[PDB]
């Protein structure tokens, strides 16, 4: 019934570019170690995220984060396909951009200081549209990308020059915002969930 | 069954390089040699990110210790 075929559940990483898959799975699929695969969700939208085995997942799900999740349009118990990028090329260009709401109260330069740490020697998979954060900063800012040079994905390059406009952007109603209290947002009750 | 689909990351993309079911370390820097021209002591092998801290602070052994999937992707 196609094996390319999981549903999506929840992850135990926090990691915004990986997703858990159990061991038997990922050798009916012919994955490697740190391979590149490729998630087809709903509404023709497709992310790129790195494999990890985990003995927690079953055999029929797939884990993966809430970002991934939501930009994949699926839901708890949707099915998404997974496939290895057997051609993936480096983004010779890197354009994100702040959003509105994430830039409030502050100004100066934060290419220097967000849209550079986080993108060298990164090596993370992105596609366009794509929200990440950064928690490894300080301050858990939301970037956006807003394009790359191969569409509609490829792979961060940290030798290549980001460039980011001096110009916020605004937030979707479709995309919600990482400040929201999430699962990750409780602490101690595990079992009270 | 098993299918080497193993790619590289190189600076223009990561595509398919041309290897075979069972190779050795010298096999690949042969290819890279000719490839891409590089010296055999000169092309480091490296199966992790953190590119800038390859620069002298990576002095780990590519060897059993840090053990190399079969098919493991070569990040440069």
């Amino acid at each position: 019934n196609r094996p390319n075929r999981l549903i999506v559940d929840e992850a135990i990483n926090e990691d915004n570019s990986v997703v858990s898959l159990s061991q038997p799975k990922m050798d009916e699929l012919q994955l490697f170690r740190g391979d590149t695969v490729l998630l087809k969700g709903k509404k023709r939208r497709e992310a790129v995220c790195i494999v990890l085995s985990d003995d927690t997942c079953s055999d029929e799900k797939i884990r993966m984060n809430r970002v991934v999740r939501n930009n994949l349009r699926v839901r708890l118990g949707d099915v998404i396909s997974i496939q290895p990028c057997p051609d993936v090329k480096y983004g010779k260009r890197i354009h994100v951009l702040p959003i509105d709401d994430t830039v409030e109260g502050i100004t100066g330069n934060l290419f220097e200081v967000y849209l550079k740490p986080y993108f060298l020697e990164a090596y993370r998979p992105i596609r366009k549209g794509d929200i990440f954060l950064v928690r490894g900063g300080m301050r858990a800012v939301e970037f956006k990308v807003v394009e790359t040079d191969p569409s509609p994905y490829c792979i961060v390059a940290p030798d290549t020059v980001i460039h980011c406009e001096g110009e916020p952007i605004k937030r979707e109603d479709e995309e919600e915002s990482l400040n929201e209290v999430g699962y990750d947002d409780v602490g101690g009750c595990r079992k009270q969930l | 069954a098993e299918s080497i689909i193993i790619r590289v990351q190189s600076p223009d993309g990561v595509k398919r390089i041309t290897a075979t079911k069972r190779e050795t370390a010298a096999t690949f820097l042969k290819k890279v040699a000719k490839e891409f021209g590089f010296q055999n002591n000169g092309f480091s092998v490296y199966i992790n990110r953190n590119k800038t801290g390859e620069i002298t602070a990576s002095s780990s052994k590519s060897l059993h210790l840090l053990k190399i999937k079969h098919g493991d992707l070569l990040f440069l």
